[PDB]
């Protein structure tokens, strides 16, 4: 089986 | 080299509790060692941990869809990744190796410790008890404490001060959840 | 809780340096090789059971480097201070002469995430049969490393495992000799 990532949100300029 | 450096680190932690019936995700954004933001799934929204996380907590919460992608995360990526990796990390179990040898804690002295080197084991939680004659030696107990090797496997040594008697019989004994009943190992000055 | 499992990502400036990898109680599962764009299994076996696309973790690095120059800024441009590692050296067995064992540099509890660490056997470097680890997250957020070296024990060598860091003022070597 295959392990997800989880994302990094892109943070407010 | 002496430029000034500057560290962003990403934490996505998934926190088990009796198997998969209780999971907690946390979602922690770093500058240096400052947690600034996180997303802790008890709460459901990003709360800024600094002032310096303020802009992302606030603007991350106004988007429903990142909302959403996170509070779903205890299953879709906790959950998920538990079963994925389970069979060889939950259920991994090493049997510990146990060798006991006496030493001096200095060179010209006649043997003062007596040493239970306990190898190889995982996971890291471990019991290890010295007894002579039959009964437990609680004073004059020191170790290592838990050593992690950096490849799945631990190790520990637990000294225990005494000077050898001829007719003595000292024993370590090993609690470990790999084991089924305690390992023990005899040691004796003329054997 | 009864177990954790840790995504753990760092991009540095003005290194480049990034990194992903995750964690289970404190060992590392896997890292992804940023360069060759492939799954790095910390045991081999572990490859065997799971799969993992590597080309995913690009994407969080490039988002993680956007996010630094954000909070660089936000700080109006704080960096890090050095702090300097504690360094031990230990076997992972009883040392018996002429029984092969390894010596563990072990790197602990420093930041930034960059090290040049040299085993030295009788003062010159030694390079045959080395590995190590990749940087590891710490509760703390600081980092730790393994160095490993396999050899055969024996009266007439010594080592030592040579750490250079910023935080320190000249390289840490910590001694290894049998007895
Ligand atoms: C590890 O050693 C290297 C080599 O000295 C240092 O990195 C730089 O290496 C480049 C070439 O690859 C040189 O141009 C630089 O002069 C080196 N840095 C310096 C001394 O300015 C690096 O700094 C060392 N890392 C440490 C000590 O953490
Ligand atoms: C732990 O798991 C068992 C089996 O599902 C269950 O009976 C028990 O209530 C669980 N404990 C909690 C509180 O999660
Ligand atoms: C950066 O400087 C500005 C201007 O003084 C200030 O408003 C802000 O709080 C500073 N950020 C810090 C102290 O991290």
């Amino acid at each position: 089986s295959a392990v997800r990532l989880r994302s990094s949100v892109p943070g407010v300029r | 080299d002496t430029r000034p450096r500057f560290l962003e680190q990403v934490k996505h932690e998934c926190h088990f509790f009796n198997g998969t019936e209780r999971v907690r995700f946390l979602d922690r954004y770093f500058y240096h060692q400052e947690e600034y933001v996180r997303f802790d799934s008890d709460v459901g929204e990003y709360r800024a941990v600094t002032e310096l996380g303020r802009p992302d907590a606030e603007y991350w919460n106004s988007q429903k869809d990142i909302l959403e992608d996170e509070r779903a995360a205890v299953d879709t990526y906790c959950r998920h990744n538990y079963g994925v990796v389970e069979s060889f990390t939950v259920q991994r179990r090493v049997y510990p190796e146990v060798t006991v040898y006496p030493a001096k804690t200095q060179p010209l002295q006649h043997h003062n410790l007596l040493v239970c080197s306990v190898n190889g084991f995982y996971p890291g939680s471990i019991e290890v008890r010295w007894f002579r004659n039959g009964q437990e030696e609680k004073t004059g107990v020191v170790s290592t404490g838990l050593i992690q090797n950096g490849d799945w496997t631990f190790q520990t040594l637990v000294m225990l001060e005494t000077v050898p008697r001829s007719g003595e019989v000292y024993t370590c004994q090993v609690e470990h959840p790999s084991l089924t009943s305690p390992l023990t190992v005899e040691w004796r000055a003329t054997g | 809780e009864e177990h954790v499992i840790i995504q753990a990502e760092f991009y540095l400036n003005p290194d480049q340096s990034g990194e992903f990898m995750f964690d289970f109680d404190g060992d590392e599962i896997f890292h992804v090789d940023m360069a060759k764009k492939e799954t790095v299994w910390r045991l081999e076996e572990f490859g065997r059971f799971a799969s993992f696309e590597a080309q995913g973790a690009l994407a969080n690095i490039a988002v993680d480097k956007a996010n630094l120059e954000i909070m660089t800024k936000r700080s109006n441009y704080t960096p890090i201070t050095n702090v300097p590692p504690e360094v031990t050296v230990l076997t992972n067995s009883p040392v018996e002469l002429r029984e092969p064992n390894v010596l563990i540099c072990f790197i602990d509890k420093f930041t930034p995430p960059v090290v040049n660490v040299t085993w030295l056997r009788n003062g010159k470097p030694v390079t045959t049969g080395v590995s190590e680890t990749v940087f590891l997250p710490r509760e703390d957020h600081l980092f730790r490393k393994f160095h490993y070296l396999p050899f055969l024990p024996s009266t007439e060598d010594v080592y030592d495992c040579r750490v250079e860091h910023w935080g320190l003022d000249e390289p840490l070597l910590k001694h290894w000799e049998f007895d």
